[PDB]
């Protein structure tokens, strides 16, 4: 799998971005899908895992209410959507896929990022 | 209106267990008495059905040969003999009424527990290794089910997490209770184990 | 036999949504019925003839379908509402009842705490040694735990063990058990326990 | 002889009475009572065991939380030990427990907002709040909806006004008719 994200850009506080993880080389409908971010200053953070479609879409405490996962398993494609952005979501965000189907975590491809500066 | 089981049985493989189930606040023979059982971590498995004004029992066919279903309507009571019991009827029995519409009333549940160990005490050996450390018990080694764990004596009760047991290959049971406490309290911790059906008591300094 | 397939196996949302749980059956079913069962206590009738609720039943829920397909429907979550939910049927003998579908309290992610302990002095002079690996305050359930015994995966010699949803802040916590001989235990010098979570970037490992 | 009618009430859908007038019998009879649902998954008739025992002769039974089925067709019978059939739908029969917890809000001079706790689900109840006067002593009607609130407009500080509500299972549960017993009345 070669994971590449877009949508990075420079945003207004309080402002909206779209993020896509584009997935080659794998179908996405049969695992789960992981949106991580890592500040300059600090270390990676899980940020959002949207899993197959029907089974939910989990967030961190830091971006419930504002970000949403979602997932378009035809174009093998998985979005992220920031609202209400703040300073300290200036991050670049990477996009993991999970192996396991049971949904343990086994994030082994990862993709390139994207920074995101608020 | 309630129907009333009987209490836990601890059986050995290839006996039988006789669970009974007495209805109160209405008629034995005016319902329908299902037998329904649930193992451990399990589904709902339906056993078998009884009408007690005709006496006439209806066996799912996993049980068709094992299982008997009779009912007393002098006592209003029911009961359930399951014969050649196996580990894998290690489960709680529930008995269902079917009054008017489903399953309108459930007993409580009897817990049926096939093993051939025998009570033993359990074993409980010390678990001791951020900010926030973690100390624990290991209660091992022991039969039957349960085990009451405390931390020092009730005083503990906010990041107490007591673990469900895992039965052994041995056949025996085991569990783990885990405190989670301050690194800068290590405070005296002690781990208290009552076993009743063992009569033990262990006060562990972990 | 009608075997009943309850989706989804667990059903994670937050109070004041909105669930939806299907029965799938193999052949066509007159009614179904749904029961609903509270950690510790028996199962207790919600939906009868597959729309019509039971005595004391709240309206929030609904029940809908025919043939092979249908579905609970709860309006409204709340704390009460978090259980195990089994469709059953009568319309063929005999009656069969779904393998269930757990109601989950949806919170945010919470990577695993994740700590080791060696066995003690006195369970290595009883001739066995047991070590174990705790994760602490974890949401989702679904985490992985293996043993890497001097850099050697270990299989079928641990026994994991998972607390239910804790009622303060829904977590979970886990806890991995390995047991082996003094012999064994002695053959060896590094014990390291590796844990995998979806909250995790990179699995957290703890070794002694 | 006819049989005497079996009145069947349900109180704030918790338990079900049902009454006759065996007095009207020549020969005192403990007249045994027999009821069941239609369409229902059990075929079995069930017998009446919480009895009721009124001039030392049966005079109705009471039926618990767990056997009432509203929006479900209730068959009743009174079988001499001849038989007397009844069909109900209790959905028109429950009688809710009288509106409590009566309490006036002054949102202003001239307006007054009484509000009741009703013991059963807002929605499936109708209620009718009567207010009386010390010059106005018949009892003004104003029904009022699932929303148990009710504003009065125009109220004076020198009259002394009394309100009492009655609730009633309708319109959106079921067809109930029977009112329910008024409530305590409050004064003001």
């Amino acid at each position: 799998v070669q994971l590449q994200e877009s949508g990075g850009g420079l945003v207004q506080p309080g402002g909206s971005l779209r993020l896509s993880c584009a997935a080659s080389g794998r179908t996405i409908s049969r695992y789960a899908m992981s949106w991580f971010r890592q500040a300059p200053g600090k270390e990676r953070e899980f940020v959002a895992v949207a899993r197959r479609s029907g089974d939910g879409a989990f967030y961190a405490d830091s971006v419930q209410g504002r970000f949403t996962v979602s997932r378009d398993d035809a174009k093998n494609t998985v979005y992220l959507q920031m609202n209400s952005l703040k300073p300290e979501d200036t991050a670049v965000y990477y996009c993991a896929i999970d192996s396991d189907t049971f949904y343990s975590g086994s994030y082994d491809y990862w993709g390139q990022g994207t920074q995101v500066t608020v | 209106v309630q129907l009333v089981q009987s209490g836990a049985e601890v059986k050995k493989p290839g006996s039988s267990v006789k669970v009974s189930c007495k209805t109160s606040g209405f008629n034995i023979e005016d319902i329908y008495l299902h037998w329904v059982r649930q193992a451990p971590g399990q589904g709902l498995e339906w056993m078998g059905r009884i009408d007690p004004a005709n006496g006439k029992s209806n066996y799912d066919p996993k049980f068709q040969g094992r299982v008997t279903i009779t009912a007393d309507t002098s006592t209003s009571t029911a009961y359930m003999e399951l014969s050649s019991l196996r580990s894998e009827d290690t489960a709680v029995y529930y008995c269902a009424a079917l009054r008017f519409f489903g399953l309108d009333y459930w007993g409580q549940g009897t817990l049926v527990t096939v093993s051939s160990a025998s009570t033993k005490g359990p074993s409980v050996f010390p678990l001791a290794p951020e900010s926030t450390a973690a100390l624990g018990c290991l209660v091992k080694d022991y039969f039957p089910e349960p085990v009451t764990v405390s931390w020092n004596s009730g005083a503990l009760t906010s990041g107490v997490h007591t673990f469900p047991a895992v039965l052994q290959s041995s056949g025996l049971y085991s569990l783990s209770s885990v405190v989670t406490v301050p690194s800068s309290s290590l405070k005296t911790y002690t781990c208290n184990v009552d076993h009743k059906p063992s009569n033990t008591k262990v006060d562990k300094r972990v | 036999e009608i075997v009943l397939t309850q989706s989804p196996a667990t059903l994670s949302l937050s109070p004041g949504e909105r669930a939806t749980l299907s029965c799938r059956a193999t052949s066509s079913v007159s009614y179904m019925y749904w029961y609903q069962q509270k950690p510790g206590q028996a199962p207790e009738l919600l939906i009868y003839r597959t729309s019509n609720l039971a005595s004391g039943i709240p309206a929030r829920f609904s029940g809908s379908g025919s043939g092979t397909d249908y579905t609970l429907t709860i309006s409204s979550l709340e704390p009460e509402d978090f259980a195990v939910y089994y469709c059953q049927q009568w319309s063929s003998n005999p009656p069969t009842f779904g393998q269930g579908t757990k109601l989950e309290i949806k919170r945010t992610v919470a990577a695993p705490s994740v700590f080791i302990f060696p066995p003690s002095d006195e369970q290595l002079k009883s001739g066995t040694a047991s070590v174990v690996c705790l994760l602490n305050n974890f949401y989702p359930r679904e985490a992985k735990v293996q043993w890497k015994v001097d850099n050697a995966l270990q299989s079928g010699n641990s026994q994991e063990s998972v607390t239910e949803q804790d009622s303060k802040d829904s977590t979970y916590s886990l806890s991995s058990t390995l047991t082996l001989s003094k012999a064994d235990y002695e053959k060896h010098k590094v014990y390291a326990c590796e844990v995998t979570h979806q909250g995790l970037s990179s699995p957290v490992t703890k070794s002694f | 002889l006819p049989l005497p009618e079996v009145q069947c009430f349900v109180f704030n859908v918790e338990y079900m009475n049902c009454t006759w007038n065996s007095s009207s019998e020549p020969q005192p009879t403990n007249l045994t009572l027999h009821y069941w649902y239609k369409n229902s998954d059990n075929d079995k008739v069930q017998k009446c065991s919480h009895y009721l025992f009124s001039e030392e002769i049966t005079s109705g039974c009471q039926l618990q939380k767990k056997e009432i089925h509203l929006y479900q067709t209730f068959v009743v019978q009174l079988q001499d030990p001849r038989q007397a059939t009844q069909m109900l739908k209790l959905q028109n029969l429950v009688i809710p427990w009288a509106p409590e917890n009566l309490t006036l809000h002054k949102l202003s001079e001239s307006q007054l907002e009484l509000n009741w706790n009703n013991r059963f689900l807002n929605h499936c109840l109708e209620h009718l709040v009567q207010y009386r006067t010390d010059w106005d002593h018949s009892w003004t009607e104003q029904s009022v909806d699932y929303r148990h609130k009710f504003s009065l407009p125009s109220v004076d500080g020198q009259k002394r006004y009394t309100f009492r509500v009655r609730s009633r299972f309708n319109p959106l549960c079921g067809s109930a008719q029977h009112w329910s017993e008024w409530s305590h009345p409050i004064h003001w």
